[PDB]
């Protein structure tokens, strides 16, 4: 499922913005 | 019918006049910012509530009142080094000039030889981010309570020619009453016409930002869509382990919705997450009103949200002042002030 794919990803933590 | 047409056709006149008076108040403090309204040694430093590139936000106590605040401490030297003077200067200049029920209030700001300081209202609810992940997701009425605050917040900022550029649960603090206080104006910019910098959080980036197109206000409305999708689903519409995979998903033109999303949500979302700028809500002839009048918002008393007369579907555990249960734990670093002034010219206007 899409929710398991998310939970198993490395983007579930606190996310940082970029500056190119 | 006819009572809601007198109500609707009158709410709008109140709004035209609210905004005009808001543009005057903003312009006054924008053309003449408050500087040096406090000092470091007036606060006791207790705990880190968060971090970023050049420093950290801390729970602090103002000794004369015993009022708790959240102080952002930036190291001037790292800012110069990363070529972000302008962005740090926009942040303070904008916070000190803005004023709205869902914007974190700046109380004081100052500088010393080493650092910049911004002292803001403490929101002991912690970030939306934290409750969104713990709980999994929010119900649509719960998401909509929050979304409506964002819609009006952007209506405000966009009227001031401001663009926020960093919408995401991490930057949406929850106050003691369960309402939103947006923070982290690091990416905000006052702008008439086009701007070009590639910045923002990958997940929330609008296509015209990824494509170096030169862009405007409308990237915030794209971001609102990402937020409402993440709130309602427990995950964002576009994700992947590497950013370059996120970007291509965003520009593909394509989105999939959970089977639990209502049709109204899916349809609101199809119009916010629209690659074609001529078709994206927030960006058409009628502006924000296309979003306000959308079916998903049928239950929203826009005036009652502005006035905070609606019940927050989630008021956090408030174990008294200076408590940080709703916040994560971070490594602490001692604050070191130098005897030599650094970067004085670069930061004169702060
Ligand atoms: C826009 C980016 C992030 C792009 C990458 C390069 N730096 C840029 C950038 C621009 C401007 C900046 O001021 C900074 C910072 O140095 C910075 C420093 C500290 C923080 C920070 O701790 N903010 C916390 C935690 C991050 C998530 N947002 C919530 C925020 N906390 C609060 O603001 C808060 C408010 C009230 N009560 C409690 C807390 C955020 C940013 C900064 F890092």
């Amino acid at each position: 499922t899409t929710y398991a794919d998310f939970i198993a990803s490395g983007r579930t933590g606190r996310r940082n913005a970029i500056h190119d | 019918g006819n009572a809601a047409a007198a109500k609707k056709g009158s709410e709008q006149e109140s709004v035209k006049e609210f905004l005009a008076k808001a543009k005057e108040d903003f312009l006054k403090k924008w053309e003449n910012p408050a500087q040096n309204t406090a000092h470091l040694d007036q606060f006791e430093r207790i705990k880190t509530l968060g971090t970023g590139s050049f420093g950290r936000v801390m729970l602090v106590k103002h000794m004369e009142t015993g009022n708790h605040y959240a102080m952002k401490i930036l190291d001037k030297q790292k800012v110069v080094k990363l070529k972000e003077i302008e962005h740090t200067l926009n942040e303070k200049r904008i916070l000190q000039a803005v004023n709205f029920p869902f914007l974190v209030k700046l109380e004081f700001s100052f500088k010393d030889n080493s650092n910049l300081y911004m002292v803001m209202e403490y929101a002991p609810g912690g970030e939306m981010f934290s409750h969104l992940r713990r709980i999994g997701r929010f119900s649509e009425p719960h998401a909509r309570f929050y979304a409506a605050q964002i819609v009006l917040t952007f209506e405000y900022l966009h009227s001031l020619d401001l663009i926020y550029r960093d919408l995401k649960p991490e930057n949406l603090m929850i106050d003691q009453q369960g309402y939103i206080q947006v923070t982290d104006f690091g990416l905000a910019k006052r702008v008439k016409g086009r701007t070009w910098t590639l910045c923002g959080t990958p997940e929330y980036l609008a296509p015209e930002i990824i494509l170096s197109k030169g862009y405007n206000k409308a990237v915030d409305w794209w971001a609102l869509g990402v937020l409402i999708y993440e709130m309602a689903a427990g995950y964002p519409p576009f994700f992947a382990d590497q950013p370059i995979q996120i970007y291509e998903k965003i520009v593909s033109g394509k989105v999939r919705f959970p089977s639990h999303f209502s049709s109204d949500l899916k349809d609101l979302l199809r119009n916010l997450l629209q690659v074609d700028l001529t078709k994206r809500f927030g960006n058409l002839k009628n502006g924000v009103n296309d979003i306000k009048n959308h079916k998903w918002f049928a239950t929203t008393d826009w005036i009652a949200i502005y006035q905070r007369k609606v019940e927050a579907p989630f008021i956090p555990k408030f174990k008294g002042p200076g408590d940080t249960s709703n916040f994560d734990d971070y490594e602490e670093e001692e604050i070191r002030v130098s005897i030599n002034e650094k970067c004085g010219k670069e930061f004169s206007e702060f």
